[PDB]
């Protein structure tokens, strides 16, 4: 053995993974990844938000300096410096013969043990751009409970392996969107709750980061939206439900195609007098079945972006290519409420019902 | 003059069902100590 490392006079900023963890006042991280995902998602989004107001502050505070005086020349962050007294024996030649082990030693506060994968639970590593990892530890890498700050303001709360993200888990994006379920490397997996920024929800399968299976979305027109999505985009049979309406038909990359159906009803006019008097007491509502079908560009859509002479598919301000073909009688189809009944629990707020007894309660 | 029902003679298309929204970017990648110096 030909050197000690004895000390660590190290610094630590009042926002990492061992402050987000230590407001929650709960006993061990187990404990803080085991409440309720709604309180978890609250502290994630209030350490996005502080930030965001550090960021902001820090450019400001060098605007102003740059404006008048001199150079800032200290570190603006909230800093408190801390010491681990660790004594450990490292046999080698020069300082550059363990450099592993030390800058292990820089990082992972845990139990160092020398030329020994790390196996600490209730570790806390930083990491070269700045962002923080608090949780255990083993065979070298992440492993179980942890918190995990991004340093851009995200943030993650869950389970580890592999060194990456597996099983449960609740992220927080710096946008504003956040997502509860669980999780396959770095990217969703399996089932899970993803909220968008702008108010829309979806609440169904994934695969490999993107959507795919059966599929169930909320968009922010009230609308619910069902189907078998494929790589991030809806093919094959789906249906869009909206409170008098409801419009069934083959998806083709997102955008209608193919032999559809529509299906709806008058509820304009479902308080004026019958122009017939045996609809009066009759027991089928005003609810009419057309058998139309979209098209496409013969071009649009048939290729799954093999990269054109290709046309491309229609934007949603203006549709260019979309046209519509209906060219059979109504056939009268049986009445229709709106909350599906599947994806029955609405995750939005403002949602209005209907039915043939009672028109739009909202 | 006009006179009739306020429907115009173009082809009509249903609006096709809303977009769907995107998700996050992949810039939140776990950035990872690195491994043991095997033997």
């Amino acid at each position: 053995t030909t050197q000690v490392a004895l000390m660590k006079l190290y610094k630590e900023y009042a926002d990492s993974a061992f402050n987000v963890f230590r407001g929650a006042g709960v006993d061990n991280v187990a404990a803080f990844i085991g409440q309720e995902p709604d309180t978890i998602i609250n502290q994630l989004k209030a350490y996005l938000e502080a930030t965001k107001k550090q960021k902001a502050a820090e450019a400001a505070a060098a605007a102003a300096a740059e404006e008048s005086g001199e150079e800032i020349t200290a570190d603006p962050k909230p800093h408190v410096w801390r010491f681990r007294a660790l004594g450990l024996n490292f046999g080698g030649d020069s300082l550059e013969a363990i450099e592993h082990d030390l800058k292990n030693l820089f990082a992972f506060d845990g139990d160092l043990a020398p030329g020994a994968a790390r196996d600490s639970d209730t570790s806390r590593s930083s990491f070269p751009n700045g962002d923080t990892y608090f949780g255990s530890y083993a065979d070298d890498v992440k492993h179980g409970p942890g918190l995990y700050a991004f340093a851009t303001g995200a943030g993650y709360a869950g389970e580890y392996a592999g060194g990456k993200r597996h099983g449960r888990g609740v992220m927080v994006f710096p946008d504003g969107g956040t997502y509860v379920g669980e999780f396959v490397a770095d990217k969703f997996e399996g089932q899970g709750q993803y909220r968008y920024p702008d108010g829309s929800v979806y609440t169904g399968s994934w695969a490999a980061g993107q959507k795919h299976g059966p599929g169930v979305y909320w968009d922010t027109a009230r609308g619910c939206l069902r189907g078998e999505w494929k790589k991030g985009l809806l093919v094959g049979k789906g249906t869009y439900e909206q409170p008098a309406l409801r419009f069934e038909g083959e998806f083709v990359r997102g955008m209608p195609a193919g032999t559809a159906t529509y299906t709806l009803t008058g509820h304009r006019t479902l308080d004026m007098p019958c122009f017939a008097a045996q609809h009066i007491q009759a027991e089928e509502g005003p609810t009419l079945a057309l058998p139309c079908a979209y098209g496409i560009p013969p071009g649009s859509g048939d290729e799954p972006q093999l990269d054109t002479d290709k046309p491309p598919l229609p934007a949603h301000p203006k549709y260019e290519g979309l046209t519509f073909t209906a060219e059979q009688l109504p056939g009268a189809a049986p009445d229709t409420v709106f909350p599906p009944e599947e994806g029955k629990p609405v995750p939005i707020t403002a949602v209005p019902a209907f039915s043939v007894s009672t028109g739009l309660v909202a | 003059v006009y006179v009739g029902w306020g429907v115009k003679n173009a082809p009509f298309v249903p609006l096709p069902p809303p977009p769907v929204a995107q998700e996050f970017a992949w810039g939140e990648v776990e950035t990872q100590e690195l491994e043991l110096k095997p033997a």
